[PDB]
């Protein structure tokens, strides 16, 4: 029973600006098996609006798929994305950085 | 210019209670245009780009019928290996299958392939030659026999080499504006400075399709791999895609640094300085 | 346009 970790990147659509609507999405990929939980954060608070892709795999079988979900930067507001799979012990959460 | 038509099946058993989770998606290149999933209302297979609801009522009861089919297939699949690898039924497991066709520049079939996967490793695959299997282990060895003895083959390679590049070939012309289009990644540069002696280039691709893109840094005309990182091409959500390299460099020392793009979208490679 | 896929393993 081959167990892989996910990868994750959380990003915006578009380059950010203060004040503009964009999209914040979390792009999981690389794991096995398919059983997967991903939250995006405001503030720590859970995003409620959220959709993903349609699962789907890579060449070598690990699985990938995108969360997304309509949103606005600004000064002050934190944004993350929190995953979790049966190969971690807690839930991973990855803080958004708008210049990578 | 070659283009491929693939298709992707995932099958999650649901021990203690139900049929297994079944998701299916189509892909041409890199834009999806099907999916089907047993736990949606539908139970249909459903668009996904603008182009392949041009079809008619009578191919999405085509393809509906054929892919409810093909989760039934699965789920013989996922029973009968429990049993090959002596396994409970306590556990939960998966199949996967990939296949597909390619076309050439001349518009002609190309390449076909088939791949089977069972809790993440190979099972069996067709052969390049699209005459002959090959078994990863001596359960696949069963399946193997069985298949050479049904002429499964033959009939896969009848479809790939023809209804499937036929249909390719529908699709991409159907859908011109946009499978036949390439968008050249849109690029720029940023500098920070992590301290009073140093600082990082980061330089991006923005934009751009398809996903196949090449990001470099060189110094003095030389590739540079040390001091460097390189994110994974993700998905911007729109269809396109984005990527990024970074090199971290001496303050006042930028000029001796460029980045190299490599696109289709681009007759000719890209070259950035700061 | 999906195969007919009807072959068990």
């Amino acid at each position: 029973m081959i167990q892989r970790t996910p990868k994750i990147q959380v990003y915006s659509r578009h380059p950010a600006e203060n004040g503009k609507s964009n999209f914040l999405n979390c792009y999981v990929s690389g794991f096995h098996p398919s059983d997967i939980e991903v939250d995006l954060l405001k503030n720590g608070e859970r995003i409620e609006k959220v959709e993903h892709s349609d699962l789907s795999f890579s060449k070598d079988w690990s699985f990938y798929l995108l969360y997304y979900t309509e949103f606005t930067p600004t000064e002050k507001d934190e944004y993350a994305c929190r995953v979790n799979h049966v190969t971690l012990s807690q839930p991973k959460i990855v803080k958004w950085d708008r210049d990578m | 210019g070659s283009h491929s038509m693939r298709y992707f099946f995932t099958s999650v058993s649901r021990p203690g209670r139900g049929e297994p989770r079944f998701i299916a998606v189509g892909y041409v290149d890199d834009t999806q245009f099907v999916r089907f999933d047993s736990d949606a209302a539908s139970q249909r297979m459903e668009p996904r780009a603008p182009w392949i609801e041009q079809e008619g009522p009578e191919y999405w009861d085509g393809e509906t019928r054929k892919v409810k089919a093909h989760s039934q297939t699965h789920r013989v699949d996922l029973g009968t290996l429990r049993g090959y690898y002596n396994q409970s039924e306590a556990g939960s497991h998966t199949v996967q299958r990939m296949y597909g066709c390619d076309v050439g520049s001349d518009w002609r079939f190309l390449r076909g392939y088939h791949q089977y996967a069972y809790d993440g490793k190979d099972y069996i695959a067709l052969k390049e030659d699209l005459r002959s299997w090959t078994a990863a282990d001596m359960a696949a060895q069963t399946t193997k026999h069985k298949w050479e003895a049904a002429h499964v083959a033959e009939q896969l390679r009848a479809y790939l080499e023809g209804t499937c590049v036929e249909w390719l070939r529908r699709y991409l012309e159907n859908g011109k504006e946009t499978l036949q289009r390439t968008d050249a990644p849109k690029t720029h540069m940023t500098h920070h400075a992590v301290s009073d002696h140093e600082a990082t280039l980061r330089c991006w691709a923005l934009s751009f399709y398809p996903a196949e893109i090449t990001l470099t840094w060189q110094r003095d005309g030389e590739d540079q791999t040390q001091d460097t990182e390189l994110v994974e091409t993700r998905p911007a959500g729109d269809g396109t895609f984005q990527k990024w390299v970074a090199v971290v460099v001496p303050s006042g020392q930028e000029q001796r640094y460029t980045c190299h793009v490599q696109h289709e979208g681009l007759p000719k490679p890209l070259t950035l300085r700061w | 346009c999906i195969n007919m896929w009807c072959w068990t393993v």
